[PDB]
């Protein structure tokens, strides 16, 4: 499953590692699957 | 609302006038109540427009409710253009929406014909289609010196 | 000596402030786009990479050498590598410069400009050396080495023109001015409430007359008169940017001269 | 008697507070808090830069030349910004930047640089402005199930 | 070849506005209770006061280039300060019973309102126009 | 890539010529010459001083486009007066007045200390 | 990743001027932009160069 | 099923794209070594030797224009104005 | 397949209807040629730089269909070609091409350009070629694609091109203009006080390349020769060209220097900017284009921009903070402004929470109080912006670039230097979304500007958080409604060019779809094609009735109303003559039959719409063109004007058919444009507005009728697709009150809905 | 690799707006400070006052200061720092205090009539340059022409471009057809 993102899917994602704070960024991310 | 209008003299003048607006919509009835012009009422409802004026009125209405589009964000496109489409969508005369081997196996068994004028079509034969540049045939002029 | 006169007001090693003082823009500029641009100069132009285990990669470390300012007051006397007859590079068109570092020490080690070995026969034209201006001698740290590390390089120098790529620049930055006061109106001056104590004074200005506020603008008045500064990277003394400036136009246009007469 | 300059807040009409915020900075997450002066900024414009920093090359962290990835991008020669946030130093990207202080003009200049371009110095680039490393890895397996 | 009208007036009005090189006189003949000048000028190779005085004269020469000073190190139709050199548009304002002609200098515009020259003033450009202090 | 070698600037390709001077159909005297390999350094120079010459009637110079080191200059003369010679007598007073300063530099130089 | 050569923008040397920098600000204590104009580094170009150099080679030099 | 020369009720001038196809007809003959009529006063490039041909009226070639019926009209190159 | 694609820049140098290609996708991308003897020289040529050097060669076919291959065939320099072999050489200068930005959503997104190789990667453009493709130069691509046979290179140059598009159908305007640095630049090179020197005048003027060699004469001789800047640009406008126009107090003598004049191809008065150079219905590329040509149009755009960039390149402009600061007063005012409005708002507050206020009329109290209290903060944020944009000077350079077109508006000054105002999520001030509260900073049941959302700081000033925060909740709400109207729009667009698609004009002028049913009996009702239509004023349908009857009324048994004599040589020789007053009493009658019938068509009195031919600039010309004194009788008779008009009319033809039918289809056609006409060419007006002589007025004529005629609609076109990419192209730039609006009504329009959202009855 | 800039590479500051490099040029040509100061890069006026990026224009003032004095410039959000303070400060150092500088027009010399706004801004380089882009498959042995493009093409009424451009090179094969049943049972 961690190699996938199969669970709910997007779960587990390859970190970034373009730049410094693009992977703290990553490392901070959140998701909403599908009112307002 | 103003009202452009004739002044005695001839030349156009301000004229307002008190209009009802409303939520929701009956034609057939509220036309009919005493005291209003029943000559100019309106509705942004075409269908019903087209239900009680006819497709004429329909499609008169429903240039209006496009155009009114296309100029509520402030741009301006020429008459003809909406008008292709109007027509369109009122030709046989009601409002209609403008939005394989199975197929085929239906063509056989009711007979369609194909006018082959479409571009796709007559890419399939290896042809040009009968639209711009191909609307005409070119011959060799035998009649000249 | 009539003509376009001048007035060195400072000089130094490396810098040498002047007034250019009965010219034309035209050719005041254009001897500043000269010395920036076209003057001769000597540079690393390829290097060989031998061994390197150092942090930094060649390209990065090559590119880094071609930067170094080397020697280049006998240049005229070096023949580009293009006109000459060699295959290849030879002591007519070229210094070779050798470069071998190992970190011997625990601490870190340094590897500096001043470890650059000259390898080629200079025929004793001051070329090639690579120049120094700090207090400690050591010019321009190039690399670092940890305990173990190794790096070992031959170099080519090659005489260049700016034009081509900046390393055979010997001039810095050229200060340039004219008209301090604005009497020109060559510029229009941006305000809120007052041009005057909104702008700086310029230091050039005490040397120029303030203007007379009555005075009707001058319609007939041209720019004749020059504050430049000329700063020097060293492989160069500085005089020596401007003379071979004010030489290399001359020869510019006489290349024209030469070529009219061959139609 | 406050400063022209100063923006306008409107005063604790407050006897009430149970709280206090440690920074109102501390709304913003790791991107936004790359941007100087946000609050200057109209909103959707820190939007676009929180996507864009995530493209910027700088270095990613000191190893890399022992890693083996896919891609990388590493500047020759990071700088630290002249005009940081305070919440950079917890980010550390003062340390592991991702950008240079450019000398910038804002110009018309010949005509090169309408509609969102721009006219770079080549004398420096030659000198090494905006150079950067790039690294590809290639991996290949053996045989298999025959 | 001529020269086509020619007066001396008095100015009203110096009006610079939103411009700082060029300006708007308003300015009246002494002489005729009828003829009138609006006109801009390059107050900075020509400046001009309220009421100053003005001698002013249309002109018609002395369309090939333009060829620099030389012919002019002797040879001025110009004894004057002040030339421009326009291109009348005329609309002859044929308003009451007098006369008003247009003119533009590259756009440093002209007027005359008068009545004396119908039989005068060029329907056409050639114009020229000319100032002393 | 596709970057012109930086040499380009500065160096003749295989059949280029340092000038090509064409009459210009415009105009009387007139000419168009097109300088390779050069730039405004001499372009703007040359120009300037050919406007200094009386017999000089136009002179201009541009460079159609900053990708190519090449400009054109369009000298028109007084009849009689050669246009390539309007462009020795200007190429020639540059010469003369760098001369000078060179002269008057290299001294005030030595009148000089640090 | 080291001080650069020069100023990308005006050609000055700056890579001599690293470690006494550094000796400058450490050993005799004066403030960044004092410092940075006893080297010479006056105009605003050369002043962000040594300012906002990051040496991050002295990170890279502690793998072995 | 033809109309006879008289009585043609379509327009007397050219269409953009009438004159496109012929333009274009015309010089891929010229591009295959097709005899020309015209006089070359130097022209080497097909299209537009094919345009000295349609202004000096020399292509004889026949616009066949067919109407929505099926019914056509013919009009020869020599005789449509064009504009 | 023989396409390229890649980033896209700007490049001032290139002409409007080129394309820099770098040269190495130019020795990728081939066209095969045929050897003749007109080309077997260059073709030999460019076999032996074959693949590698460019112009050159990869392949060589032969007679056979053997394909000789140059990069490897150990003959690769030892080829002797035979007439009729194919040679596939690369692309080169000059041959067309077509260049295309996805989406293509109109045709003008898909153009033919002339190749131009080039060294460095991007594909290179014009700048005015960017509004039609909709590009830019932040990463854009776009695709370039090669034709490859002679039929297909002349459809492309035929049909494609650029410069034949510069007018579009889709507003019959056109759809490229001046912008960015050479519209901030042309402006300032216009105004009064602009001067230029000799030395840069010669360098301006050797810039255009076709300039006949004259120097013009300078504006003033006198204490120095200093030609003005609208002189200078006159040099690229070429002759015979005028164009007027009057803004809102133009008069000419423009104390202002507004408005425009410009008579024979050099301007008089006016500043040039967005109104005469840009893409506007009328300014200058409209009329370069109609009276002297596409190629003309399309250097016309290089001469300007060569010029004009110049010129900016040595004169500069910039911006910079000190733009967005307004004057210490000012700011005094704004903060003033904002404080009464919150003193409005807190009365209007107070108000309703004593009960006094009252609803008007199905809306609820709440909701009268929330339109009041926003109406209040608007009012504030404009009256505050409209207080920084008066103080700003001339020289501000943001305000330079709102005056000359080229970018930014009021609401940018405003929010900028004043206050950005009143932050909104789904049409209303920000809610309560914690209990009672918009944030816990705040207290419950806080109506006022702060705790809803009012930023009352400009973004100089700065934000505070709490004002950031509702600021960002607004912007969110225009990503997402952006990608929603992105998505909806490019679904409506291919909907609507797949229902019209097969619709096409046919050469009976009827449209009709692939079944051959008809759609409409005449293309637009009128038979014209749209990009030959501009906006004229048709004169009899406003006006007094006395100031019709003096424009229109000749009665030549009156004294008091005949035509004077000075207007024509027959003038003594016509009073009271009996018969010409029976022709001049039937014009009138048919001047007087044609208001009525336009004021029942246009019930409004809207005076300005869209016709084919421009009458009032063909009178210009005629005026110019035959030097016409306003001081000489004509030597037009009445009978020439009146019965020349009237033959006039029966040529202006778009139907020809000989039955009835069709003639009065003909004549149903024709009607508007014969109202303009009349109306334009009524006797008092030819010889007392217009003073034409006969020999103007006959060519007046004549052109009217080739214009006319050259603008009817050409059978074939598909005006289908046309139409579907004219309505969904400018219903995507809907990037953007209480009917539902804009693009889910227009879903809801061509859906046709039975269950509408905003169903609404207006009676009056 | 190493990548050195080029025409099409994108760069970007910090507040929202890339561009990418339209040119270069060396030094000479670019316009200067009385000092002579060079750009490293030169942006245009005009994408300025609709993106409303007033904080790039901020950073750059605060900058100029921060390069001059030697201190790191305090750009944090919601602090008390102001253009004016700012301005006051870049005055103690001697430069029009709006960050405005005469400017001299490289290839002449002449000074601009105009001044201009001139510091050092932050800008990043980003990935995804003009040589991963570029491609030109035209064969030997997006980029397309899709429902869109064929359209565009139809409206401009281009057939014969659409029936080279969508055929096959599947070659046309010829057959025999009766002109009764149309089929091809004709036997040749
Ligand atoms: N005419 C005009 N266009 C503007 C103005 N301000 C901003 N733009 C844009 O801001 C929006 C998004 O910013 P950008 O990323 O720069 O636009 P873009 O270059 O098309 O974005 P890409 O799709 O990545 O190429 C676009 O929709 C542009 O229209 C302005 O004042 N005038
Ligand atoms: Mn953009
Ligand atoms: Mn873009
Ligand atoms: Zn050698
Ligand atoms: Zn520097």
């Amino acid at each position: 499953a961690l190699a996938t993102g199969n669970w709910g899917a997007g779960v587990s994602q390859v970190l970034n590692r373009y730049t410094y704070s693009s992977t703290l960024s990553h490392l901070r991310r959140t998701n909403t699957p599908i009112a307002k | 609302y103003d009202r452009k209008v004739p002044s005695p003299t001839g030349e156009y003048v301000k004229e307002p006038e008190w209009v009802l607006e409303t939520d929701g919509v009956n034609l057939s009835e509220v036309m009919t109540v005493p005291g209003i012009d029943p000559t100019r009422i309106y509705t942004n409802s075409f269908i019903d427009i087209m239900e009680v004026l006819g497709i004429e009125a329909g499609r008169a209405a429903l240039y209006k409710e496009v155009y009114n589009v296309i100029a509520s964000d402030g741009s301006y496109v020429n008459y003809r253009h909406m008008a292709l489409l109007v027509d369109v969508m009122t030709t046989q005369g009601g409002l209609t929406s403008v939005t394989t081997v199975e197929i085929l196996f239906e063509a056989g068994a009711s007979a369609e014909l194909d006018d082959c004028r479409g571009v796709s079509e007559n890419v399939i034969l290896g042809q040009m289609a009968p639209i711009g540049t191909g609307a005409f045939d070119v011959m060799i002029d035998e009649e000249s010196l | 000596e009539e003509g376009p006169q001048v007035k060195i007001r400072e000089a130094s090693k490396d810098n040498v402030d002047f007034i250019l003082s009965n010219v034309d823009l035209a050719m005041a500029n254009s001897l500043r786009r000269v010395m920036i641009a076209e003057i001769p100069t000597l540079a690393i132009d390829s290097v060989e990479v031998e061994t390197n285990t150092t942090v930094l990669a060649d390209e990065f470390i090559a590119h880094r050498l071609g930067l170094i300012p080397l020697q280049s007051m006998d240049i005229e006397q070096l023949e580009y590598s293009r006109d000459c007859f060699c295959e290849d590079h030879c002591d007519k068109c070229s210094v070779v410069l050798t470069l071998q570092a190992f970190g011997e020490s625990e601490s870190t080690t340094n590897v500096y400009s001043k470890d650059l070995v000259i390898v080629s026969n200079l025929m004793g034209r001051n070329i090639g050396h690579p120049i120094i201006q700090d207090k400690e001698g050591n010019g321009v740290l190039i690399c670092k080495l940890r305990k173990g590390q190794e790096l070992k390089l031959t170099c080519v120098a090659k005489k260049g023109i700016a034009k081509e790529h900046a390393k055979w620049g010997p001039a810095a930055a050229i200060e340039f001015e004219y008209d301090p006061w604005n009497k020109l109106k060559h510029t229009d001056y941006w305000y809120e409430q007052d041009s005057a104590k909104e702008w700086p004074q310029s230091k050039n200005c005490e040397y120029e007359d303030p203007p007379n506020e009555g005075d009707p603008f001058d319609y007939k008045a041209q720019a004749d008169t020059f504050y430049m500064n000329v700063e020097s990277v060293g492989s160069i003394p500085v005089d020596q940017v401007v003379v071979r400036g004010i030489d290399t136009l001359q020869k510019k246009v006489a290349s024209i001269l030469l070529a009219l007469t061959q139609m | 008697d406050v400063d022209p300059a100063k923006r306008i807040r409107v005063s604790h009409h407050a006897t009430t507070f149970t709280h206090c915020e440690i920074h109102p900075s501390m709304i913003l997450g790791v991107a936004a808090s790359i941007i100087p002066f946000p609050d200057h900024n109209q909103s959707p414009r820190n939007t676009y830069q929180s996507a864009m920093g995530k493209q910027a090359m700088g270095v990613f962290l000191t190893n890399y030349n022992v890693r083996m990835d896919t891609m990388a991008n590493i500047l020759y020669y990071p700088q630290k910004p002249l005009g940081t946030t305070r919440a950079m130093e917890y980010l550390k990207f003062r340390e592991l930047p991702a950008g240079q202080n450019a000398i910038v003009a804002i110009a018309c200049y010949s005509g090169y640089n309408q509609e969102d371009s721009m006219i770079m110095n080549q004398s420096s680039i030659d000198r090494g402005l905006f150079r950067s490393l790039f690294f590809r890895s290639y991996m290949d397996q053996e045989k298999k199930y025959g | 070849s001529n020269t086509l009208f020619d007066d001396i007036f008095q100015v009203s009005e110096v009006d610079p506005g939103r411009y700082n090189k060029v300006c708007r006189i308003e300015a009246a003949s002494t002489t005729q209770d009828q003829c009138k000048l609006t006109l801009d000028i390059n107050v900075e190779l020509f400046p001009v006061a309220a009421q100053d005085s003005l001698t002013v004269t249309i002109a018609s020469s002395l369309t090939r280039s333009w060829r620099p000073p030389q012919a002019g190190d002797r040879s001025l139709a110009d004894d004057y300060d002040y030339v421009m050199y326009g291109t009348a548009y005329k609309f002859e304002e044929v308003s009451k019973d007098l006369i008003a002609v247009y003119y533009s200098f590259g756009g440093l515009l002209m007027r005359l309102e008068g009545n004396y020259r119908n039989l005068n003033n060029l329907k056409q450009e050639n114009a020229y126009l000319l100032i002393r202090r | 890539m596709n970057a012109p070698d930086r040499f380009e600037l500065f160096l003749l390709g295989e059949g280029e010529s340092k000038l090509k001077i064409d009459p210009d159909t415009k105009a009387p005297n007139a000419v168009v010459i097109t300088f390779e390999k050069e730039d405004h350094t001499l372009g703007n120079l040359i120009r300037a001083e050919l406007l200094n010459d009386r017999k000089v009637l136009f002179a201009a110079y541009k460079v159609e486009h900053p990708f190519f080191a090449r400009f054109k200059l369009r000298i028109q003369t007084t009849e009689g007066y050669d246009p390539k010679d309007a462009l020795k007598n200007a190429c020639n007073s540059i010469i003369n007045k760098l001369g000078a300063l060179k002269t008057n530099f290299e001294t005030e130089w030595n009148l000089q200390t640090l | 990743m080291i001080v650069p050569v020069r100023c990308f923008s005006c050609g000055k040397v700056v890579g001599d001027k690293w470690e006494s920098y550094l000796n400058l600000l450490q050993e005799d204590e004066l403030d960044e932009g004092t410092a940075l104009s006893r080297l010479g580094l006056k105009r605003y170009c050369c002043r962000r160069m040594i300012l906002t150099h990051v040496d991050l080679i002295e990170k890279f030099l502690r793998y072995n | 099923k033809a109309i006879p020369k008289d009585q043609r009720a379509t327009t007397p001038y050219m269409t953009k794209y009438e004159r496109a196809r012929i333009l274009g007809t015309r010089a891929l003959q010229i591009s295959m070594n097709a005899p020309v009529f015209v006089d070359l006063e130097g022209e080497t490039d097909p299209l537009r030797i094919a345009m000295k041909e349609l202004a000096e009226k020399k292509i004889p070639l026949v616009i066949r224009r067919y109407l929505p019926d099926g019914s056509f009209e013919d009009w020869s190159v020599e005789e449509l104005i064009v504009d | 397949d023989f396409s390229a694609r890649t980033v896209i820049s700007g490049d001032p140098n290139l002409e409007l209807d080129q394309v820099g290609v770098p040269k190495s996708i130019a020795k990728t991308l081939t066209y095969p040629e045929v050897v003749t003897p007109y080309n077997i020289d260059r073709l030999t040529q460019l076999v032996r730089n074959g693949p590698n050097e460019h112009p050159g060669a990869k392949y060589v076919i032969r007679d056979s269909g053997d394909r000789i291959d140059l990069r490897y065939s150990k003959r690769a320099g030892d080829i002797q070609l035979q007439y009729g072999w194919k040679v596939e050489r690369h692309i080169m200068d000059n041959d067309p091409v077509l260049f295309n930005r996805q989406p293509s959503l109109h045709k003008m997104s898909m153009m033919a350009h002339r190749v131009k190789v080039i060294p460095y990667s991007t594909f290179r453009l014009n700048l005015s070629v960017t509004s039609p493709y909709n590009a830019d130069f932040d990463g854009d691509e776009m695709n370039l694609h090669v034709p490859q046979s002679e039929e297909t290179r002349a459809e492309l140059s035929q049909l494609c091109a650029v410069p034949l598009q510069i007018v579009s159908p889709q507003s019959n305007k056109p759809c490229m203009g001046i912008v960015q640095d050479t519209l901030c630049g042309i402006r300032k090179l216009t105004l009064r006080d602009t001067f230029i020197e000799l030395d840069q005048v010669l360098n301006m003027l050797y810039w255009v390349p076709d300039w006949d060699g004259v120097i013009p004469t300078p504006a003033i001789i006198k204490p120095k020769p200093l030609w003005s800047g609208k002189q200078i640009l006159s040099v690229a406008i070429p002759n015979g060209i005028h164009l007027q126009r009057f803004d809102e107090g133009t008069t000419l003598l423009s104390p202002k220097d507004n408005g425009m004049l410009i008579i024979d191809g050099q301007i008089i008065f006016g500043v040039v900017e967005k109104k005469t150079v840009g893409s506007s219905n009328g300014g200058l590329i409209h009329v370069v284009t109609r009276e002297k040509g596409p190629q003309v149009c399309a250097k016309l755009f290089g001469n300007i921009q060569k010029v004009v960039n110049f010129w900016l390149l040595h004169n500069g402009f910039s911006t910079g903070i000190g733009d967005t600061i307004a004057d210490g007063p000012t700011m005094r005012e704004i903060t003033e402004t904002i404080a009464e409005a919150k003193k409005k708002v807190l009365d209007v507050t107070k108000e309703a929470q004593a009960n006094l206020l009252t609803a008007k009329h199905g809306m609820t109290l709440r909701e009268s109080f929330e339109d009041n209290v926003v109406r209040f903060l608007n009012e504030a944020r404009d009256k505050a912006g409209r207080l920084a944009e008066v103080n700003l000077k001339d020289l501000n350079n943001v305000k330079q670039m709102v005056m000359a077109g080229s970018k930014g508006s009021f609401i940018n000054i405003a929010q900028m230097s004043a206050c950005v105002g009143q932050q909104s999520v789904e049409g209303k001030r920000i809610a309560f979304g914690f209990v009672d509260r918009t944030l816990p900073h705040f207290s419950k049941d806080d109506y006022s500007p702060e705790s809803k959302g009012f930023v009352e700081n400009s973004y100089l000033r700065g934000l505070t958080p709490q004002e950031f925060f509702f600021h960002a909740m607004g912007g969110r709400e225009g990503l997402i409604d952006t990608a929603v109207k992105t998505a909806e729009t490019g679904y409506i667009q291919r909907r609507l060019v797949k229902a019209l698609e097969d619709i096409m004009v046919h050469y009976d002028n009827t449209t009709r779809n692939s079944l051959g049913n008809v759609i409409q009996f005449i293309y637009g009702e009128d038979g014209m094609d749209a990009a030959h239509i501009e906006k004229q004023s048709l004169d009899t349908i406003g006006g007094s009735d006395a100031a019709f009857e003096k424009r229109y009324r000749v009665d030549l048994l009156n004294t008091d109303h005949t035509l004077d004599p000075s207007l024509l040589e027959s003038g003594s020789e016509i009073l009271g003559d009996l018969k010409l007053q029976v022709l001049l009493d039937e014009e009138y009658k048919q001047l007087v039959k044609d208001r009525k019938f336009l004021r029942e068509v246009f019930v409004d009195g809207e005076a300005n719409w869209p016709l084919p031919v421009n009458i009032r600039r063909i009178i210009q010309n005629a005026q110019q063109t035959f030097h016409i004194d306003h001081t000489k009788p004509s030597d037009l008779t009445i009978k020439d004007i009146v019965l020349g008009v009237k033959d006039l009319q029966e040529n202006l033809l778009v139907l020809r058919g000989k039955n009835e039918i069709i003639q009065n289809a003909q004549r149903d056609a024709v009607t508007l444009f014969c109202c303009l006409l009349r109306s334009r060419l009524a006797t008092r007006r030819v010889l007392q507005e217009y003073r034409l002589t006969k020999q103007a007025f006959d060519w007046v004529l004549s052109n009217i009728e080739a214009q006319f005629l050259r603008s009817v609609v050409h059978p074939g076109e598909m005006v289908g697709v046309l139409a579907a990419q004219s309505i969904g192209e400018p219903a995507t730039q809907m990037t953007l009150k209480k009917v539902t609006s804009g693009v889910p009504r227009l879903k809801e329009i061509l859906n046709v809905a039975k269950n509408m959202k905003t169903p609404s009855l207006t009676v009056y | 690799t190493t990548k050195i800039p080029q025409i099409g590479d994108k760069f970007a500051s910090r507040h929202g707006q890339k561009g990418t490099i339209g040119i270069t040029y060396r030094r000479e040509d670019m316009p200067f400070t009385a000092e002579g100061i060079v750009p490293d890069l030169i942006i245009n006026p005009h994408a300025i006052p609709s993106r409303m990026t007033v904080a790039h224009l901020i950073e750059c003032l605060l900058s100029k200061v921060a390069a001059l004095s030697g201190n790191e410039g305090d750009a944090s959000p919601f602090t008390d720092i102001t253009v004016e303070g700012i301005s006051k400060l870049l005055r103690e150092h001697g430069y029009q205090s709006r960050g405005f500088e005469v400017m001299y027009n490289g290839h002449t010399g002449k000074k601009l009539m105009a001044q201009i706004f001139f510091g050092p801004t932050y800008y990043q380089r980003l990935r995804h340059m003009v040589d991963d882009k570029i491609h030109a498959r035209a064969r030997g042995p997006g980029l397309r022409f899709g429902e869109m493009e064929r359209d565009c093409m139809i409206a401009h009424g281009a057939a014969s471009f659409l029936k080279e451009r969508l055929m096959e090179a599947s070659d046309a094969f010829r057959v025999h057809i009766c002109g009764i049943c149309g089929l091809m049972t004709v036997i040749a």
